[PDB]
């Protein structure tokens, strides 16, 4: 695609002791219009890998059908072998470099946590063909709003346990409320651990307009 | 970028100069800017570096396989004929290339300019790139054809050592190269630092 | 006979002679022998050519870093195919990171022969295979046979006279997965040894090795690299 | 352009106007645009008139096709996905917003809006075109769970009478079906049958 | 005369004698065998092991052609396993146009179509393969059916394809299988295939079991260990 | 710009064009020549886009004289002209057009002689004097003044010496020396060149 | 396939083009046609196999057929395969004529269609033109 | 299009259509070839109908300037070998800027012929 | 929509007489964020070349794929490893069949030629190579060079002797330039990654640069 | 008949037809021997002279493929000009992607690649309808020395010390058993060839109807002239 048309805002993700915890809002946008407001940009790919998407929503679901079809043709063998969240994470880097270079992206940047071997994965891509892999991740807005916190935080304590990183995510989300334009107060919460994935609903944060009276 | 070559009556000389370089930076001062086609057979490169050294490259494959089949070395004006013909495949599309072809064959000494627009014009006197208006009036003015060997090389050496005075895009050392009927042979790599104390 | 020239063509036994006629090609060949304890994959190869001067042709090719073959038959069907299994191999390092299944592998060979034994003016491929391989399933011997048809095996010889060979594997498969790396090698060596005539041993020169397992890639010990196995190897019976 | 979809317990009630504007002239006043895909599948069509024309004849050809081989009621998802299809391949090339609501054995009543670049979700309602942009606060603020057949109708010409007054490229008639499984009935409401809403003056 | 050399060509009474050949070729094979009840299908072969040496899972007849649909094949195995990966595609292509899971009817009816399309040229040979495709669903139900190598397909409550697919239909008549269970067809399935082989011509042979119902959640998958283990038991005790 | 020149008289054709290649501001080099042989009778003169100009005039010289060789006699000016014409033309609408100006110049045994004018655009006239250039601007009249159609071949050389003076005069290139050819019954012939010191 | 293919492109063991000998058979049994070339002009004079009393008459010729403005031609044998040289013989006298603004030659005209003819004998697996 | 084998070998290791081209190269009109010091001789048979062949237009025929050549067997396939020759020479004069060598234009025609004899369809 | 964004990155090769170095920062960024402080850009080879890639993100991992795929496909064909001259030809060609849509890579390749001794290749985004003795690429190589010419080739010093170069003075030199690099230029902070090849091997050493 | 079988069927032993029946036609050409040594390889080949009125010196059976490689061939010497440009572009691409010289093993390797590339059907255009007629034989010198490769129309080829090929090949290649030892000089080696050659051959062996070839390490690919032909032929 060349132009946008609906889009989604931003996708957290932070790694914990044990596993990995992704958060989006469920709102689709058609320019400054919210226009669908109950739409899911969190999937589940298998067992041990999570899907994240800002951007396309519609080339987001053309990834969905796709990637949802390759796990179905994987376990139709039964040979024991699953694509672990790094596989999936270069597949993802080789079909959106591959689109990139016919100029003709997919206007989609994406986020994948997984658990395999008692080992968490949190990576990156982008619409170009950019892919990495670090402690914790934000897209869009962010990048700029959220991973500040998300980072001060994991400098000083490096190691976080579930509790603390689904606290640290709510606090991110109020953040991105406050001040990103195309945000929606409701949220999904997805997390990957030894048991796999798990999608907790529609979530809303407490917000607080005290300075409201301070304007005087 | 300097390039030179001249006929004169013992071979060809071919003389380049050294620096390579991105907008202002100069990325380097000791590139080549002759490549090596056969022992009989020299080229230049001026342009884009790339273009030049691949095309340059494609033409000694091909020179190779002439002599395997047709068992006779190939001459300049074949070379060159081969090299623009290449080169007009892909007109429009953004090449850079200005070459001279130097060699001796069974006519003698051979001297070809070609380049990317499509020009392929036989010479006896020659100087392509940035600098080389600079060259061709040292040149100009002291080329005959009856010139000894010496006084060639020095000629060639004072018209690259002007033009690098003059353009900024031009500089480092000299590269001499002497084509002779048995093959030719690398005569001298002179700094211009060192060719500035000598001339003034 | 009208049924025995095309590949098209069924007979009224139900049989297609042409691949039949395809798999004698294998039984034509050089017997190989190939084995797998818990942790490695041994595959032992009786090189031979048709003069001393002529070097013994190579059998034991190298595909990946956790797969290789032996070859029975057209060398150059093997050649066809081995460079396929590298194609794919290389293809699934480039897209997802990681190595191909063994098993996968074997199936894409598989659907690859298959083919030319359906269309008209096609013949099948002349070449039976050996595969080892290591994945995290664990160490692997597959046969492949001409007629695309793929097997498992815990042990498998093919090749001129192999019967004998595999006559040896059954009577003492129990014992190779528990067996270490020499005495596996050992245990290879003595079914090929049960394939040659009665005056022919085993030396340096006409015996390849190839190994696969948790922590080595596939390696191949030809010459004195093999005299470390060939020791302490004791006479025929 | 106006078009609108809700659904009740046993079927759904379509709606839209009839304007069909070059640039400030009106050259069709009394267009239909709810388009029978199927005997119980209907679409509503917003965006370039021909680029819809082509894709909805494309659907129902395709839809007949799997009928007839499959030999069952198509399902309204179907239908949904072969218009996302066409939709998400075209979307360079084709300016087309479509709601697609039905009725199925299976699921019931259902709605689907399939937005321009091609994306799919299904709703309790759906509205769409230009005229759409001035009646999401009164949707919103209307709708409630439960409607009968009949308050589902009449909210529907309320709504699409409300985008009427303030559009200019909506206008004309309002065209209303109901998809129940009893079947499909039409009406056309003209003139004095539009709800009326007083103007303020001073 | 060579009235038998082409699949293009009829003999002077109306026959296409490859397409017959390719039948002899299935009737060599071993046997196997489905069986419907009102909740489920479940297939079972009789596997030859033809040496020692071959590994638990060598050659498996049995396939996934869909996470609901089931494949039981008889005949040439290559020939099974390229029709098997068409079946695979036919559903692959059907999820991605239309966005479900494909009826059964309809896969049977796309794969005897392409299976057919080799029974009209001279420039290709018939398949040497028979096979039966087995799904459940809740809208659909329970859905057994064959397809032989001229292209037809059936629907079934009882099938059996390969050697002694005659001796093993005699039996499968004897259960009133509409108002039976799963976990009783797997003995019944295990009880007939025990019956069927032949111990002085076929030597050594596995049994290989799977199933689809709502006891699976529509879902195809081999027999868990231990069922397969007491249905087995009990197949040998009632042979004596 | 190049210039190209020819005038037609009872028996003969004669052609001339300037010498020069030239890059940026330089001339590299000063003794070039512009006209092809195209057979015994037959010249072509070519000018216009570096590259361009040989690939086609070569072109067109080899299947001239594969028409030779295929039928054992020579094609005719007009038909050399018309072969011209229509591949320039036919290329002229594709994604490779050439940009070139040519003159063509020949004897028929049974027509005389013959002289053809052809512009980038693929259009041919038969004409009996013509040039090509910027300096045509300034010697067509010179022609136009002087031409009669009985011209002897003496004083068409004359001629020709007067437009390259007004060339050296007022024409603002330094075009120092000209090529000088003429075809006649008896084939082509070498001229003197005609130098500016 | 090959069962069925009736090989006419190939050798026989004496060097001999099979298919070629049998069209020459064919000819040898069609109606006359004779050229006579003058001092002031040339012609052609054929024998009329269609002579039946309820035959009509229309067009200008049975046998002769013009090609250009100044060539003709007369055809022995399969009547069709006639009809579709010589078409072709008119679109390459008019391509030539489109290509240098000349009529052309007759004997380049006669080397045009024999290169088509003879394309037939050596590839393709079809039959000559009798 | 046609993409049968027609040269193939036999059991003994012959090319029996290569052998059959030779014995229509058998049947032809005898060519004599004689090399001199400074000339080269050719020599050809002639199968003349009195009176009535025009022999006006034809030539024995020239490749380019420089190289002669002579042929026997099916006068057509000559045609056909003797415009791809001519072309070549043409192409080379093109490509080198310098007349054939006679050796070049003989490897030219041999490797058609060679390549006639393992071509399908052909 | 450009299919290009620049990712920020220094590479450095120092040849010696029997040792090459290779440097690179860790830092990746995108406009005026940090994308992530740990991604290095220097990739292991041979057990005798290193690489070092500097540019677009996307470019530099596909390439980085290519050629390790081709590697294996010439040891499959040759039967051996391949050389660093021949992996810089071969990267050459590699470069110029993308001339209409290029690479926005920069290359240097670092390692032990045939005899033992040190070897740099530089490259540009369309493959113009040249074996240099030292080398800088990226956002601050404009910095770095200079220094380079003054310290390592002695350019401009009178009455100075030429000692060989130390693996120990290389070590440090290189230390000191990043050190000075990630004063002035944004694009360059976080972690120095240095890879040291010999014939015993590559061996690995990282040091800290200041985060802002 | 000729056509009831495919170029592509197999016989009842398993054997393709074609193959069998080219390595038929190899039996019927001239003899190559080939002797590698450890200062070299030797490739010597009979011309067979047919008529007085032939030159010898337009009869090719040994080429150069590049400066270290060269080929001797043996059967049907028309279709080994197809491999012979196969191999030289091989070469020559060689250098242009890696700038080094490829290695004998290589060569031969893609040289065998064409070799079993025949069809009638599922072919592209311009594809070989039977095998090539050829046994060919390559000398060279790499890194790892002097090297001697074997291939015959099967697409097999090996490793050779020494190696005959051609109509004489059991007797000669029994008398190389006899002569050959790894401590050979390439001096002996080219005498021990011209001694087994001018037994095999039923002309009397002058310097016109043989040809001779060496290759070693750090000179290039030689032919033999007729005087140096002659100071060896002296010697036997
Ligand atoms: C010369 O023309 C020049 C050289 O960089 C270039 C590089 C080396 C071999 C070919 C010549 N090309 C350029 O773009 C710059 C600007 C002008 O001169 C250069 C230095
Ligand atoms: C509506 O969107 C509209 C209609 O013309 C068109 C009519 C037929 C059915 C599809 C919708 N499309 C348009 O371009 C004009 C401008 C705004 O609305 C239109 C009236």
């Amino acid at each position: 695609t060349q132009n946008p048309m609906v889009t989604g805002t931003s996708v957290l993700g932070v790694k914990f002791e044990g596993g990995v915890v992704i958060a989006a809002d469920m709102l689709g946008s058609y320019g400054s219009l919210a226009r669908f407001r109950n739409i899911s940009r969190i999937m589940r790919v298998n067992n041990s890998t999570m899907l994240g998407a800002s951007g396309d929503y519609a080339d987001f679901q053309y990834l969905k059908q796709v990637l949802g079809q390759m796990v179905i043709d994987e376990e139709l063998l039964g040979d024991g072998h699953s694509y672990s969240p790094r596989a999936i994470h270069s597949w993802l880097t080789r079909a959106m470099y591959s689109r990139r270079s016919k100029m003709n992206p997919l206007w989609n940047t994406m986020v994948i946590g997984g658990y395999a071997d008692g080992e968490s994965f949190l990576g990156y891509v982008d619409m170009l063909g950019v892919a990495y892999e670090a402690p914790s991740l934000a897209t869009g807005y962010g990048a700029y709003l959220a991973q500040p916190l998300l980072r001060e935080v994991l400098e000083k304590q490096p190691v976080l346990s579930q509790t603390e990183a689904r606290d640290l995510v709510e606090r991110c989300m109020r953040v991105l409320y406050y001040r990103d334009a195309r945000s929606y107060n409701r949220f999904q919460i997805a997390t990957v651990t030894e048991k796999g994935v798990e999608i907790e609903g529609p979530l809303s944060t407490e917000t607080n307009w005290d300075i409201a009276h301070m304007i005087s | 970028t300097t390039t030179l070559a001249f006929k004169f009556r013992h071979g060809v000389i071919v003389a380049a100069d050294s620096r390579a370089t991105a907008g202002a930076y100069i990325a380097s001062q000791t590139v080549k800017k002759v490549i090596e086609i056969n022992p009989y057979l020299l080229g230049t490169m001026a342009g884009g570096a790339a273009d030049c050294s691949f095309w340059e490259r494609l033409l000694a494959r091909q020179c190779r396989i002439y002599e395997l089949r047709n068992k006779e070395r190939i001459s300049v004006a074949a070379a060159s004929k081969l090299l623009a013909n290449m080169v007009y495949q892909y007109k429009g599309m953004g090449l850079s290339m200005g070459t001279m072809i130097c060699g001796w064959d069974k006519r003698g000494p051979g001297l070809y300019y070609v380049d990317s627009e499509g020009n392929r014009i036989s010479g006896a006197t020659f100087s392509v790139g940035s600098g080389s208006v600079y060259a061709y009036g040292v040149m100009d003015r002291g080329y005959s054809y009856d010139l000894e060997v010496e006084q060639a090389y020095d000629l060639a050496r004072r018209a690259i050592y002007q033009a690098t005075y003059r353009d900024a895009y031009s500089g480092g050392a000299v590269n001499l190269y002497h084509v002779r009927e048995d093959g030719w042979i690398r005569v001298s790599s002179d700094n211009v630092a060192d060719l500035h104390e000598k001339y003034s | 006979n009208q049924y025995d020239n095309d590949v098209t063509v069924w007979s009224p036994q139900g049989r297609i002679h042409q691949i039949e006629y395809a798999m004698e090609a294998v039984k034509q060949g050089s017997a190989t022998v190939g084995l797998k304890s818990k942790t490695h994959a041994v595959l032992v190869a009786l090189k031979r050519a048709q003069s001393e001067l002529a070097a013994h042709q190579k059998k034991i090719l190298h595909v990946d870093n956790h797969i290789g073959i032996s070859i029975a038959g057209l060398t150059a069907d093997a050649r066809l195919l081995c460079n396929f299994m590298r194609q794919e191999c290389l293809d699934s390092r480039f897209v997802f990171d990681r190595p191909l299944p063994v098993s996968r592998l074997v199936s894409l060979i598989g659907s690859k022969t298959q083919i030319p034994t359906q269309r008209y003016g096609r013949r099948p491929y002349g070449v039976g295979l050996l595969i080892a391989g290591y994945d995290d399933m664990g160490p692997h011997i597959f046969q492949t046979c001409p007629s695309a048809n793929y097997f498992d095996c815990r042990a498998m010889s093919i090749g001129a006279r192999s019967q004998s060979a595999r006559t040896y594997l059954e009577r003492h498969m129990s014992e190779f997965m528990e067996c270490n790396l020499n005495e596996l090698v050992k245990h290879g060596l003595r079914a090929l040894r049960e394939t040659l005539p009665a005056e022919q041993d085993l030396t340096t020169k006409n015996v390849s090795i190839g190994i696969v397992g948790k922590d080595l890639e596939f390696t191949i010990y030809d010459d004195d690299d093999v005299s470390p196995f060939l020791e302490g190897l004791e006479e025929r019976p | 352009t106006t078009i609108m979809a809700v659904q009740f317990d046993g079927g759904v009630v379509l709606g839209a106007d009839s304007r069909t504007t070059t640039g400030s002239y009106i050259a069709n006043r009394v267009t239909d645009k709810l388009t029978p895909i199927h005997d119980r599948i209907f679409c509503c069509r917003s965006g370039s008139a021909a680029d819809t024309q082509a894709v909805a004849d494309a659907v129902t050809y395709q839809l007949g096709f799997h009928s007839i081989e499959l030999n069952e009621p198509p399902l309204v998802h179907t239908a949904a996905s072969l218009f996302k299809e066409m939709c998400y391949r075209y979307r360079e090339d084709l300016m087309a917003g479509i709601i697609i609501a039905g009725w199925d054995p299976q699921e019931g009543g259902q709605v689907y809006s399939v937005p321009m670049g091609g994306m799919m979700v299904r709703q309790s309602f759906a509205i769409g075109g230009s005229g759409s942009s001035y009646i999401y606060g009164y949707v919103d603020a209307t709708y409630r769970e439960g409607m009968t057949k009949e308050e589902c109708l009449q909210f529907t010409a309320n709504a699409l009478a409300l985008a009427m007054e303030r559009d200019g490229s909506s206008g004309g008639v309002i065209r209303l079906a109901a998809i129940a499984e009893s079947g499909v009935e039409r009406q056309v409401l003209l003139g004095d049958q539009i709800p009326k809403f007083a103007v303020a003056t001073l | 005369t060579g009235y038998d050399l082409s699949a293009s060509t009829f003999s002077p009474d109306g026959r296409v004698f490859q397409v017959e050949y390719a039948m002899k070729a299935v009737e060599n094979s071993s046997t196997a065998i489905g069986i419907r009840c009102k909740d489920g299908v479940v297939f079972g072969v009789e596997k030859l092991v033809l040496s020692k040496l071959y590994e638990e899972g060598s050659n498996k007849r049995l396939f996934n052609v869909d996470r609901h649909v089931g494949m039981a094949v008889a005949g040439l195995l290559a020939d099974a396993r390229s029709l098997a990966d068409i079946a695979r595609e036919e559903a692959s292509n059907f999820r991605s146009n239309f966005g479900y899971n494909i009826p059964l009817k309809h896969l049977a009816d796309r794969v005897a179509m392409y299976v057919h399309a080799y029974t009209l040229y001279s420039a290709v040979r018939p398949f040497g393969c028979s096979f039966m495709l087995g799904s459940y669903s809740v809208n659909d139900g329970a859905q057994l059916y064959m397809i032989d190598p001229s292209g037809v397909s059936y629907g079934y409550w009882g099938c059996a394809i390969g050697k002694a697919r005659q001796a093993a239909k005699t039996e499968i008549e004897k259960l009133q299988m509409k108002e039976m269970t799963c976990r009783d067809i797997v003995k019944e399935v295990a009880k007939i295939i025990y019956i069927v082989h032949d111990e002085v011509k076929d030597k050594a042979f596995e049994l290989e079991l799977s199933w689809v119902g709502e006891l699976t959640n529509g879902r195809h998958e081999i027999v868990p260990k231990d069922i397969r283990e007491e249905a087995e038991k009990y197949a040998k005790e009632s042979l004596k | 710009m190049e210039y190209l020149i020819g005038i037609q008289g009872p028996d003969y054709v004669l052609v001339a064009s300037d010498r020069v290649a030239a890059s940026n501001i330089v001339q590299m080099k000063d003794d070039h020549d512009k006209m092809f042989k195209m057979s015994e009778k037959i010249l072509l003169l070519c000018v216009g886009e570096a590259g361009d100009t040989v690939q086609f005039a070569e072109y067109i010289q080899k299947n001239v004289q594969l028409y030779k060789m295929r039928n054992g006699y020579e094609l005719s000016p007009t038909a050399a002209a018309n072969f011209t014409r229509r591949n320039l033309a036919d290329c002229l609408r594709s994604r490779t057009p050439y940009h070139v100006n040519l003159l063509l110049a020949g004897y028929d045994e049974h027509e005389g002689p013959a002289l053809y004018y052809m512009d980038y655009l693929a259009a041919l006239a038969k004409a009996p004097f013509a040039a090509h250039g910027y300096g045509a601007f300034l010697t067509l009249s010179i022609l136009d003044r002087y031409y009669t159609p009985t011209i002897s071949r003496e004083r068409a050389v004359e001629l020709l010496r007067k437009c390259l003076e007004e060339l050296q005069k007022r024409f603002i290139l330094n075009l120092p020396t000209f090529s000088v050819r003429i075809i006649d019954k008896n084939g082509i012939h070498d001229l003197d060149n005609i130098s500016f010191p | 396939s090959r069962r069925y293919d009736s090989r006419t492109t190939i050798f026989s063991p004496e060097g001999r083009l099979y298919q070629v000998e049998y069209a020459m058979e064919a000819i040898g049994h069609a109606g006359t046609c004779l050229g006579i070339l003058a001092n002031d002009g040339v012609l052609l004079a054929a024998e009329r196999r269609n002579i039946h009393k309820l035959l009509d008459e229309v067009f200008f010729s049975e046998k002769i057929y013009k090609l250009n403005e100044d060539m003709a031609c007369s055809v022995a044998g399969i009547t069709s395969d006639a009809n579709v040289l010589t078409n072709e013989l008119r679109l390459i006298a008019q391509r030539y004529l489109l290509q240098y603004q000349e009529p052309i030659p007759c004997e380049q005209l006669v080397t045009a269609l024999c290169d088509i003819k003879q394309a037939y004998t050596q590839f393709g697996g079809k039959r000559p033109f009798g | 299009s046609y993409d049968r084998a027609i040269t193939v070998f036999s059991p003994d290791g012959h090319l029996f259509q290569v052998e059959y081209a030779q014995e229509a190269v058998k049947k032809g009109s005898t060519a004599v070839g004689v090399r001199g010091r400074d000339i080269v001789v050719l020599g050809v048979e002639k199968k003349s109908v009195a009176k009535l062949q025009d022999e006006r237009t034809v030539r024995i025929c020239a490749l380019d300037d420089n190289v002669c050549m002579a042929f026997a067997g099916l006068t057509a396939d000559a045609r056909i070998v003797i415009n791809r020759a001519r072309v070549e020479c043409q192409s080379h004069r093109l490509t080198v800027e310098d007349p054939v060598t006679v050796e070049y234009i003989t490897r030219y025609i041999a490797s058609l012929k060679q390549r006639y004899t393992q071509s399908n369809g052909r | 929509f450009s299919p290009y964004v620049f990712n920020g990155g220094t590479i450095l090769a120092i040849a010696g007489e029997d040792f090459a170095i290779v440097a690179s920062d860790t830092r990746l960024s995108e406009g005026f964020s940090i994308h992530t402080r740990d991604s290095p850009k220097c990739y292991k080879l041979t057990d005798k070349t290193v690489i070092g890639c500097s540019g677009f993100h996307g470019d530099c991992l596909t390439l980085t794929k290519i050629i390790e795929a081709r590697l294996k496909m010439y040891k499959h064909s040759n039967n051996k490893a391949m050389t660093t001259g021949a992996i810089a030809a071969m990267l050459s060609t590699i470069l110029y069949s993308r001339r209409f849509f290029p690479y926005y890579v920069y290359n240097i390749i670092g390692g032990l030629d045939e005899e033992g001794k040190g070897a740099v290749y530089s490259f540009d985004p369309v493959g113009s190579y040249q074996r240099d003795s030292f080398k800088a690429g990226g956002s601050a190589s404009a910095m770095l060079q200079p220094l380079l010419d003054n310290q390592v080739g002695f350019k401009n010093m009178q009455n100075v002797e030429h000692v060989p170069l130390s693996l120990d003075r290389a070590m440090r030199l290189v230390k000191d330039v990043f050190i000075s690099a990630a004063e002035r230029d944004v694009y360059t902070g976080d972690a120095l990654r240095i890879c040291i090849v010999t014939k015993e091997g590559i061996r690995e050493e990282t040091v800290s640069l200041r985060k802002d | 008949s000729e056509y009831d079988r495919g170029v592509n069927t197999f016989s009842p032993e398993g054997r393709l037809f074609q193959v069998e029946y080219a390595i038929e036609a190899i039996k019927l050409g001239s003899t190559a021997i080939g002797i590698q040594t450890s200062e070299g390889v030797c490739l010597a080949v009979e011309k067979r002279i047919t008529s007085p009125l032939m030159e010898p010196s337009s009869i090719e059976k040994i080429v150069e493929i590049d400066a270290h490689i060269g080929c001797a061939m043996s059967g049907l010497i028309a279709d080994a000009k197809t491999l012979i440009d196969k191999a030289r572009v091989e070469t020559q691409n060689h250098w242009f992607t890696y700038n080094e010289t490829m290695t004998v093993e290589s060569v031969t390797q893609a040289v065998s690649n064409l070799a079993l590339q025949f069809g009638e059907e599922d072919a592209d255009p311009g594809a070989m309808s039977r095998p090539f007629g050829v046994a060919l034989l390559f000398g060279g010198v790499d890194e790892k020395g002097p090297q001697l490769f074997h291939m015959d129309p099967s697409g097999t080829f090996v490793q050779c010390d020494a190696r005959a090929i051609g109509s004489a090949s059991e007797g000669a290649q029994s008398s190389l058993q006899e002569v050959y030892h790894k401590s050979m000089t390439l001096k002996e080696a080219i005498k021990s060839s011209l001694i087994i050659l001018k037994q095999v051959m039923e002309e009397k062996l002058n310097a016109t109807n043989i040809e001779l070839a060496t290759v070693q390490p750090g000179q290039n690919f030689h032919m033999f002239t007729k005087e140096e032909l002659e100071e060896v032929i002296k010697d036997i």
